[PDB]
């Protein structure tokens, strides 16, 4: 039987399974840094409001 | 699966916050409101008086 499309004389096998979570900081720091950001945000926010305490009585 | 059950409160708050947690984390905010509003009377330690005003009509 002549030259038909036979296989390769090797395989080089390929993927057949699942994949993974992306970066290393899986835990609650992905929540806790949230409490950092509000922990910064109010740190100016009320302060700006505090400064408007001086501003309102200025006018 | 198990709901919350009252009689062990340290256990109840665990197996509330772990099986139906979405009202737990609301009411944690609901207790972080007024209880922290009562832990300020030393924490301001007489920080500030606002001192606003309508028209100051004076005295004789
Ligand atoms: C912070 C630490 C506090 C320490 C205080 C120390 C002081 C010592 C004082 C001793 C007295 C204890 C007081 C605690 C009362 C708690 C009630 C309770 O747990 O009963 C359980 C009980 C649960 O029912 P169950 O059938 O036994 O449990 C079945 C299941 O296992 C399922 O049960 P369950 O767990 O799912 O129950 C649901 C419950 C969640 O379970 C909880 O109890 C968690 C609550 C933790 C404490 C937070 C509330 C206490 C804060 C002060 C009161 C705020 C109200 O959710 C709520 O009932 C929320 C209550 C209202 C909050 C808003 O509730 C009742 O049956 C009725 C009792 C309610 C009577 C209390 C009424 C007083 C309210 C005062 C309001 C003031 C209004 C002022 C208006 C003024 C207008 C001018
Ligand atoms: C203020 C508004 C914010 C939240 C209030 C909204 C409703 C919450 C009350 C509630 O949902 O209780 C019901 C729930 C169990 O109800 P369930 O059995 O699911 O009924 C369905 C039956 N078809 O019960 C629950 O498990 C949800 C409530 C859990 C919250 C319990 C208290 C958490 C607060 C933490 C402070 C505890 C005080 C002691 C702390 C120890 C000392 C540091």
């Amino acid at each position: 039987v002549g030259q038909d499309l036979p296989p390769v004389g090797g395989y080089e096998p390929v993927q057949w399974r699942r994949n993974l979570p992306a970066r290393g900081f899986r835990p609650l720091v992905y929540l806790a840094a949230l409490c950092g950001i509000c922990g910064y945000g109010f740190y100016r926010a009320l302060g700006g409001i505090q400064e408007r305490r001086e501003l309102k009585r200025e006018k | 699966a198990n709901p919350g059950f009252w009689n062990g409160p340290f256990r109840y708050l665990r197996w509330s916050a772990h099986n139906r947690p979405h009202l737990f984390f609301a009411f944690a905010i609901g207790i972080a409101g007024p209880v922290a509003a009562l832990t300020l009377t030393p924490l301001r330690r007489k920080y500030l008086y606002p001192d606003h005003s309508p028209l100051p009509q004076s005295y004789p």
